[PDB]
């Protein structure tokens, strides 16, 4: 595992000692290069994991999700590099050192071997972004929705620590296997209700749950793109990566401790998805899709079945990649009109048609238009649902409906209508962009080819 | 062909009916044929054959791997890790391969109801009573396992049904 | 392209049901001063039209021309 | 439909049922009842892979005008023999059935009318 | 239904481009002698679409009619059917009427 | 929709366009050339009738019930030209219109392609450059201090100068722009 | 230039398919299944030989 | 937004809307992408009636008809073997019983 | 005379039948004079920024930001818990949750039963 | 082919554009015409309708209202 | 339905003016279906959208 | 194709056309720069008439606040040409 953590380290010394006018040119290059490298973890066992070494291993749910992470820093580098051009050279180094710093603690995050160090990681990642958020963004809210970025995780995951070293207490370790292999029911308690809630409620901010989400639409708002995109992309998933690991240690409890969430996160669906359809943002629009979709996959592995488990692998691997694409696409548009308003700038389809492309096909691709991996997910999760519930049909199709309504609308306010008259700045779509999208939507249409990369440890 | 089994993989002899034309015109069906057969499957076949000389120059092969039965989850103690990751290794193998049997009784199931047109319902028994037996075989062996499933959570459901067959057996005895 | 408007003065509203429209008119104190404008409608071409079953029978006469000599010609053939 | 107003507008006990039909045996009233006979076999009809509800008695006459149909492709005006035969049994099975529905008609008019009769001629 | 639906269109479509995007029959006067022949296919596809023995349609709208005819049926479905099958040449009949008989009211710049 | 707005319409024109109205929705009613004529007669005599009425309090009592009768009696689907706000052809060619700014972000190449076109471009833009600052002083020194009480807008009074605001106007893409 | 339009849309296209289908698709059981062709009595079997006995003496109702 | 005048000279025309003045709290909603309280030519509460009406009509009427069908005079379809018992379903170990269709 | 036509939410009053347009005082034209000035005032202040030969960019319209400011921003300082509004919360909040909860803890419970007593044909229910 | 506008005059016609809808509606007609004359049974029926009340109860086995 | 459609649209040739019927206002108007289901569910949704989902 | 290329004096021609054809305007005492209610003694009534014709004789509506103005044919001609591009 180490033949990808060394690479990422050694592109920190690389950034500091290269030229003033070559630190963009090296990055993408060498991150795209530990991409490459990293594509090798995908030849995964059926029975078994990748067990490197004592500290680090690699299962089929960790994977793509390694994959993702490494394949995002190039896209971020691209996309970060037109609106900081007037920074310093010393302040463009310490923004890709603290997208490199992000990246190697995802890195070790998805493959740490003990509960413990994945949660040190897990919780070492708010730095970088909040400092990211903090720092380079353009409003004065960026203060307070740090706060909020900072707070509601740490408020979710400090009772976690209190767990996990109580667990340690009691069954003597916490590596993954062990607790896998020597695991024990849970008694119905008051104590192992309070256990259970310890050891779940990190990771349902972190998702963020229906309730506990008033932090995702102020910092991906507020942040940066390359924050936004990070946020969306791969931190979203960290809370579906740990619940999928320690749901194991919660067994049968699950069965009675899962209704209040359940119920919050089929309700959170349409909720965000009704709240996406009256929305003067479009940041903002996106930013509640993203919770929309992570309450099916909260749904999925609450309800404890392997067609469910593939469904939430897949729908994350989707929504990453879609949230991306659609952070990119608006914020393409705000350097253009310096306005997140959506009813400013219309019609744009007629001055900008290849961008209008790029938002068609990943408007298409957001309300899960088959045969995609955003529709295998939500159509694996679906009939988990049903199995679990008939009536739970009339839920999730209801939020459908919704999905396209908003998504479309959203297509239909920037790109379609006619111009509006006093905008005269609106510049031909530039290679960097345009590649942006390219490299953020091709590998979504190629892994349509081969679900079963993304479909998790069930398959 | 010689590709797969007949025996796994069964069909009836096909009976075909011989042409027995009745009227003097011509077939268009017959021309149409022997106009696909000078014109597409002989340069087909061609090219196959050729194919076929350029890979018999060179021939390798490659080996089914073999698996040896290494004791189970009964025969483990309660804490003894490494008997424990190799049952549960070799109890994952043969969940797969239980999978596998259930796709093959199902694909027999499939071309048994194409192939018999509208007489499927009658003419289909056999393969709808294998596909019932192994249904239910697999759905008592790995149903509600759920996800996080394990040797050891199979062996418990096994013992709960065990427990309940040996109890209504006795109930049964008592009459 | 390279046309002229037809005369104005040939628009009149005589033997068209703007006569009846002007007669009507004319029986309450009133007069049509756009009639000659419409009259191109009822002039040329457009003086007369076919009925509706008239259309339904567009080309009726024909085919049963040759849907009687058809059945004739095959009806002495078939005594061979 | 006349029957279906005789029916809803008149006495429905005097009018059969046709889901809960015939309600009489077969031999109440005819004195020696011959069985249907079906000339194609199970195996025939199996074979040809005729539809379910055109396995009927007309089956052989279906069978033939298939075989016709096959053997004379091109030519797909040749088969009015076969067609008008398999056509003429399809009507004379509905005639048959018609006649079922008269039967049984006709026998509930009479069987409630005969207890009817039978009471009054009991009022004293 | 394909066959003389689609050809339907198509002579709307013809009418509605000679007549310069013009789609209100309130404007399409006398096209049965100038249109002479997307008057006779809208002629032929009216008839086909109304069930017109021997055409098309024939062979597939009067046997799904007799068909309802002598089934175990609602009743109200039968006769709104029944209905839905008048109105089908009421409407047809309105079309013919409305955009090829009479006289112009389309602008007169032809 | 060149015309500036009023603050109010008079009783003239709300009779107007009434009149006007009514005679639209008699047409859509009367299908038939002849049969509108006759009803337009109708309905013009019914109009003039009360042409010569001087008290002001019964003519807008007629002028209201006249609209309350026509809002009752109007076609529900009355005919619309086709580039008519409720017409088929609305808005179909707006997606074809492109603002000429647009042509300040062609490539090189692009321009080399056109020569004489990109010259009287070149040449409009100089004439709209030379003359901003006179319609401005124009603007400034004709409107009230207060405000521009109406959106009219005044001609050009000079010799050598330009109508103010008239960029956007004269520079329109089309009505049929490709 | 008479008919290269016809080898390139539709030529090339069979016989890739045909390829595909007759040398890679049947190489697995299952992939193609074919309806049972319809057996009328009289009919000669291609494989056996065997004849189909007729259709037991219609009662000839004529 | 539908309501306004559509022959005025708007600052955004397809949003029916002037530079400067001020904007609906639901602008959003009233876009006419979206909901229109045009008036109509019937009035509402009129329109329901109807709709309501004629919608509970055709269920009354489909409901009735359901109680009292229509057929032919005709008896069951006869079928010769069993009632084609072997052919829907089969289970030949059971030798069910036998249906007679005679001749009338 | 007619059927009179009744407004709704919906279909709102036409102008003509609207009786506001048709008793007319000196005070409702000087308002009329006032709404037209504003709009025409506005109409100038956009046209000069529009026809600037120099301008470059995107006109800023107040007007723009303050619907989005009030509409996102301004909401909570303006918010103070009443009995309606602590209603209104407490029902569209917590009744939907408990009504799902509720009829999903039904379903569940009858289908477990079901199960119990082993009457409930999941024959060829492999996958789950 | 290259007709002018008229205004306010018949359009200009070709003969080919005439006959051809001629010939195809004088073609419709045939195949109605021919059809009816080989296939009327299609419209009119083939088989008679039988009166139930036409048949005798003895066909039907019917008791004489004694027994 | 034939007949009954060309009399009626012969009827249409008489100069007699006269309002339509409730029947004719239902039938053009589509049953008052879209000026119904595209109005009152629709507002209400994005109503519900904004004051309670989102405020 | 589509429609020819109109052209001013089409416009124009079209115009007195239609005009001529007005039974209360006499077709000699008409002209291009002829005032509707100075010259020819109309009213507003018939002012309203003349612009309907207009509109349905060149196929497209012109706004009331338009239409009230227009008082002579070479208005109207401006006008038409103003709204279709017509520059010859
Ligand atoms: C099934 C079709 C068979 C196709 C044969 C193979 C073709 C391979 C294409 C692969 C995908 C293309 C890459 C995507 C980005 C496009 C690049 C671009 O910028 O275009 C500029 C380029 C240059 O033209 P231009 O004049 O400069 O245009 C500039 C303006 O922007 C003007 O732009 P525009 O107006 O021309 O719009 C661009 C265009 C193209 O933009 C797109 O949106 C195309 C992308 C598809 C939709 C993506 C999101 C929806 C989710 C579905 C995901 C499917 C993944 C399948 C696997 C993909 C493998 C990579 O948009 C559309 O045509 C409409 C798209 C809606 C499609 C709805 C149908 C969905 C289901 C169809 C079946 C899918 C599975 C097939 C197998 C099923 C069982 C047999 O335009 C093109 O050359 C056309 C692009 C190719 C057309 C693709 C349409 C169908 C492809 C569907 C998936 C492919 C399956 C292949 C397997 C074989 C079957
Ligand atoms: C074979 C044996 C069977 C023999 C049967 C006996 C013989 C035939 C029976 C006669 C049946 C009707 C025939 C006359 C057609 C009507 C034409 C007409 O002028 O009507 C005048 C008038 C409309 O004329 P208008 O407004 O002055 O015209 C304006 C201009 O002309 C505007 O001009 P335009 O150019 O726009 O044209 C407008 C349009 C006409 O504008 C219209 O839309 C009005 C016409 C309505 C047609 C409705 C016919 C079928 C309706 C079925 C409804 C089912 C139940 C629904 C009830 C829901 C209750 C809420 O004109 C047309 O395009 C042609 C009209 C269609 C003619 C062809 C119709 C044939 C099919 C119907 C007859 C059935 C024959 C086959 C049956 C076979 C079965 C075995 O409508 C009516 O007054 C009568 C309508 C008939 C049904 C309405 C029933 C009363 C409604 C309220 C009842 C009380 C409800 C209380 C509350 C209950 C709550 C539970
Ligand atoms: C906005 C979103 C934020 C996140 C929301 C998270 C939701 C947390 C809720 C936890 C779900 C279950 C917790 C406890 C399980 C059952 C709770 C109780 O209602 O059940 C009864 C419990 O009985 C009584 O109700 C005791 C609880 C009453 C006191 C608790 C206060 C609950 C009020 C709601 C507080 C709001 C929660 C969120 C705080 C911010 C069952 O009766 P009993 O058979 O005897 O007990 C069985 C449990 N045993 C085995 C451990 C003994
Ligand atoms: C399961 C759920 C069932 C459905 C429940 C109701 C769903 C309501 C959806 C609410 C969506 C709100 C936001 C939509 C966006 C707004 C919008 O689209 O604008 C409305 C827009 C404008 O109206 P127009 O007439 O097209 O144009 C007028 C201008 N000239 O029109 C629409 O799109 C409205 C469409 C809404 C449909 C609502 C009615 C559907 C309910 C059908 C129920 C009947 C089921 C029958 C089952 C059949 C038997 C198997
Ligand atoms: C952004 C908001 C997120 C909110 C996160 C906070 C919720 C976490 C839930 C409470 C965490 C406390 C649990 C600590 C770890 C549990 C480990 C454990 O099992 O210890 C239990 C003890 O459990 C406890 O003591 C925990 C009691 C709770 C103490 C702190 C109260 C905090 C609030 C609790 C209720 C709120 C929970 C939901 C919060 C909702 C937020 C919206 C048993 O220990 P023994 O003494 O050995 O008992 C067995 C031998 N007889
Ligand atoms: O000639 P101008 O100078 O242009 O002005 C003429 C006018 C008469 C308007 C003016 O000079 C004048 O003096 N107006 C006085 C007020 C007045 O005329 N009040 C009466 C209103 S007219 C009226 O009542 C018309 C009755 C017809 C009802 C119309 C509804 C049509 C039914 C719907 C058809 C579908």
């Amino acid at each position: 595992m180490l033949k990808i953590i060394i690479p990422t380290t050694m592109l920190l010394p690389m950034t500091w000692m290269s030229k003033h006018n070559m630190i963009w040119i090296n990055a993408t290059v060498h991150s795209l290069l530990i991409s490459l490298i990293s594509l090798s973890l995908l030849n995964q066992l059926g029975e078994n994991s990748l067990n490197f070494s004592l500290t680090f291993f690699s299962d089929s749910l960790s994977a793509p999700l390694l994959v993702l992470t490494t394949w995002l820093l190039p896209l971020m580098l691209m996309a970060s590099q037109s609106h900081l051009s007037k920074e310093t050279t010393t302040r463009k180094k310490l923004y890709i050192t603290m997208l490199i710093l992000l990246q190697l603690f995802l890195i070790m995050t998805f493959t740490a071997t003990e509960l413990i160090l994945f949660y040190i990681l897990f919780e070492a990642t708010l730095v970088p972004t909040l400092i990211i958020i903090t720092r380079w963004g353009n409003q004065t809210e960026r203060l307070n929705a740090g706060l909020y970025f900072l707070f509601y995780t740490l408020a979710g995951s400090l009772p976690l620590l209190v767990a996990l070293v109580y667990i340690q207490n009691t069954t003597g370790s916490l590596n993954f296997l062990i607790i896998h292999y020597w695991s024990h029911p849970l008694s119905n308690s008051w104590s192992n209700i309070f256990m259970w809630l310890a050891c779940i409620m990190a990771f349902m901010v972190k998702m963020p749950l229906y309730g506990l989400h008033l932090w995702l639409p102020k910092a991906h708002v507020e942040a940066p793109i390359a924050g936004s995109m990070v946020l969306a992309a791969v931190l979203l998933k960290l809370g579906g990566y740990g619940m999928m690991r320690i749901t194991t240690i919660l067994n049968p409890l699950t069965n009675y401790m899962a209704y209040p969430f359940l119920m919050l996160s089929m309700w959170g669906m349409i909720m965000t998805s009704s709240i996406c359809l009256r929305q003067t943002d479009l940041k903002s629009l996106i930013a509640y899709s993203s919770v929309s979709h992570m309450a099916l996959v909260i749904v999925a592995i609450m309800i404890q079945t392997p067609w469910s488990f593939m469904g939430a692998t897949a729908l994350m691997i989707a929504h990453g990649l879609t949230s991306s694409m659609l952070f990119c696409l608006a914020n393409t548009n705000y350097e253009r009109v310096h306005s997140r308003t959506m009813i400013l700038a219309r019609g744009l389809q007629t001055l900008l048609p290849l961008m209008a492309t790029w938002w068609l096909v990943a408007s298409l691709t957001n309300l899960a238009l088959p045969p995609s991996i955003n529709l295998i997910g939500e159509l694996f999760i679906i009939t988990a649902s049903f199995s679990w519930s008939n009536i739970t049909i009339i839920l999730m199709g209801m939020n459908m409906m919704i999905t396209a309504l908003y998504s479309l609308y959203m297509l239909i306010t920037t790109q379609r209508g006619k111009y509006t008259h006093h905008i005269n700045n609106i510049k031909p779509s530039f290679t960097r962009e345009n590649a942006l999208m390219a490299l953020h939507i091709l590998p979504l249409l190629l892994l349509t080819l081969n679900p079963k990369m993304i479909l998790g440890p069930l398959y | 062909p010689d590709s797969w089994d007949k025996d796994v993989y069964p069909e009836p002899p096909r009976r075909t009916p011989a042409p027995a034309p009745q009227t003097s015109l011509p077939n268009p069906v017959t021309y149409l044929t022997k106009i696909f057969d000078l014109l597409v499957d002989r340069p087909v076949t061609l090219a196959r054959e050729f194919i076929e000389q350029q890979h018999a120059k060179n021939r390798y092969y490659y080996y089914h791997r073999e698996f040896r039965r290494v004791p189970d989850i009964t025969e483990c103690e309660e804490k003894d890790i490494l008997c424990m990751f190799e049952a549960e290794m070799q109890w994952r193998r043969d969940y797969k391969v239980d999978q596998e049997i259930v796709n093959i009784i199902q694909e027999r199931l499939k071309a048994c109801q194409q192939r018999e047109g509208e007489s499927y319902r009658q003419n289909c028994a056999k393969e709808l009573e294998q596909f019932t037996q192994v249904s239910k075989a697999f759905q008592d062996r790995y149903s509600d396992l759920g996800a996080h499933y394990s040797a050891r959570k199979c062996l418990a459901k096994q013992k709960q049904r065990m427990l309940a067959e040996r109890k209504a057996a006795k109930e049964a005895a008592a009459a | 392209s390279k046309m002229e408007l037809p005369d104005y003065k040939q628009w009149k509203i005589e033997g068209t049901p703007l006569e009846t429209v002007q007669e009507k008119l004319a029986a309450r104190g009133l007069r049509d001063p756009w009639g000659r404008n419409e009259a191109w409608r009822y002039s040329g071409g457009f003086a007369n039209n076919v009925s509706f079953v008239g259309a339904l029978l567009k080309g009726f006469k024909w085919g049963f021309a040759a849907f009687v000599v058809a059945v004739g010609a095959e009806y002495y053939l078939e005594s061979q | 439909g006349a029957h279906l107003a005789r029916r809803y507008l008149g006495d429905a006990s005097k009018e059969p049922d046709p889901l809960r039909m015939p309600t009489f045996p077969p031999d109440y009233g005819f004195p020696e009842r011959k069985e249907r006979e079906m000339v194609a076999t199970q195996q025939e009809m199996n074979d040809a892979q005729l539809m379910l509800q055109q396995r009927d008695y007309c089956a052989h006459y279906l069978i033939q005008l298939l075989k016709c149909k096959r053997d004379s492709f091109p030519n797909f005006l040749a088969c009015k023999h076969e067609q008008h035969d398999w056509d003429y049994c399809e009507h004379l099975d509905y005639v048959k059935r018609m006649k079922e529905f008269e039967r049984e008609r006709r026998l509930l008019q009479r069987k409630k009318r005969r207890e009817q009769r039978e009471a009054e001629m009991a009022r004293g | 239904h394909a066959f003389f639906k689609a050809m339907l269109f198509m002579c709307s479509g013809s009418i509605i481009h000679s007549l310069n995007d013009e789609q209100d029959i309130r404007k399409m006067g006398g096209l049965y002698k100038a249109m002479p022949f997307t008057t006779t296919a809208l002629i032929i596809g009216s008839l086909a679409l109304t069930g017109m023995p021997y055409l098309t349609g024939f062979y597939s709208k009067d046997l799904i009619i007799e068909a309802v005819n002598m089934s175990y049926t609602n009743a109200w479905a039968l006769l709104m059917t029944l209905i839905a099958t008048s109105l089908t040449a009421a409407y047809s009949t309105r079309i013919i009427f409305f955009a090829f008989l009479g006289k112009p009211r389309f602008p007169p710049l032809v | 929709a060149f015309s500036a707005p009023a603050a109010y319409l008079t009783h003239q024109q709300k009779v107007l366009r009434l009149y006007k109205r009514a005679l639209r929705h008699l047409e859509s009613w009367c299908v038939h050339r002849d049969k509108y004529r006759y009803f337009a007669c109708l309905m013009r005599a019914r109009f003039d009738e009360h042409k010569n009425e001087k008290d002001m309090v019964k003519a807008t009592q007629l002028l209201r019930q006249a609209e309350e009768e026509f809002w009752y009696g109007q076609h529900p689907q009355p005919y619309i030209f086709p580039e008519s706000p409720g017409g088929t052809s609305y808005e179909r060619y707006e997606c074809y219109k492109v603002p000429e700014w647009c042509l300040d972000d062609w490539h090189p190449s692009e321009k080399a392609m056109y020569p004489d076109y990109f010259a009287k471009r070149e040449q409009w833009k100089r004439l709209r450059r030379e003359s901003w600052e006179r319609e401005v002083k124009q603007l400034q020194e004709e409107t009230p201090p207060g405000g521009p009480r109406t959106e009219a807008l005044p001609p050009a009074r000079k010799e050598g100068d330009l109508p103010p605001l008239w960029w956007h106007i004269v520079t329109r893409p089309r009505e049929r722009p490709m | 230039r008479h008919s290269i339009f016809a080898v390139t849309h539709v030529l090339i296209p069979v016989w890739i398919i045909h390829y595909y289908l007759k040398y890679h698709v049947t190489a697995k059981p299952y992939t193609v299944v074919e309806r049972k062709p319809r057996i009328f009595p009289g009919d000669t079997i291609l494989e056996t030989g065997e004849v189909i006995p007729l259709m037991k003496e219609f009662p000839d109702q004529h | 937004q539908q309501e306004r005048d559509p022959w005025y000279d708007w600052d955004h025309p397809d949003l029916r809307l002037n530079w400067g003045e001020p904007i609906h709290w639901d602008l959003d909603m009233y876009i006419r992408n979206r909901v229109d309280t045009s008036p109509t030519p019937v009035s509402w509460n009129t329109m329901c009636k109807h709709l309501f009406g004629f919608v509970a009509f055709m269920l009354f009427m489909f409901w009735v008809g359901e109680i009292y069908p229509s057929y032919q005079p005709v008896g069951p379809k006869q079928y010769p073997y069993n009632d084609l018992y072997l052919e829907r379903g089969g289970d030949p170990t059971k030798e069910p019983e036998p249906v007679v269709h005679y001749e009338i | 005379s007619f059927p009179k036509y009744k407004p709704s939410r919906l279909a709102t009053l036409p102008a003509t039948l609207d009786p506001a347009e048709y008793d007319i005082s000196p005070e409702t034209r000087k308002a009329q004079a006032e709404r037209l000035a504003i709009r025409s005032r506005l109409k100038r202040e956009y046209l000069l920024q529009y026809n600037d030969p120099n301008r470059l960019g995107v006109i800023e319209d107040p007007a723009l930001i303050r619907w989005t400011y009030a509409r996102s921003a301004n909401i909570y300082p303006n918010f103070r818990p009443t009995p309606k509004t602590s209603l209104l919360g407490a029902l569209f909040g917590i009744g939907p949750l408990f009504f799902w909860y509720y009829v999903f803890k039904t379903d569940r419970d009858k289908k477990e039963k079901l199960i119990q007593e082993g009457k409930l044909d999941q024959t060829f229910n492999i996958s789950y | 082919v290259h007709i002018e506008p008229r205004y306010r005059q018949f359009p200009q016609l070709t003969r080919s554009q005439l006959i051809q809808a001629e010939f195809f509606s004088a073609t419709m007609w045939f195949w109605i015409l021919w059809r009816f004359w080989h296939d009327s049974d299609a419209v009119l029926g083939h088989f008679p309708y039988p009166d139930p009340s036409q048949w005798t109860d003895e066909e039907l086995g019917i008791l004489p209202d004694d027994e | 339905g034939f007949m009954l459609a060309l009399e009626l649209n012969n009827t249409t040739y008489y100069l007699k003016f006269k309002y339509p019927s409730q029947t004719y206002k239902f039938s053009n108007m589509l049953g008052y279906y879209p000026s119904i289901m595209h109005r009152l569910p629709t507002y209400h949704n994005l109503s519900m959208s904004q004051k309670s989902a989102s405020s | 194709s589509d429609a020819p290329p109109l052209t001013l004096e089409a416009i124009k021609d079209r115009v007195l056309y239609v005009l001529k054809l007005y039974d209360k305007i006499d077709p000699e005492k008409l002209s291009v720069n002829s005032h509707f209610m100075k010259d020819l003694g109309l009213d507003s009534l018939d002012q309203v008439e003349i612009i309907m014709a207009m509109e349905d004789e060149f196929g497209f509506e012109i706004p009331d606040i338009d239409a009230e103005k227009l008082m002579c044919p070479q208005e109207i001609v401006d006008y038409i040409a103003d709204k279709k591009d017509v520059y010859e």
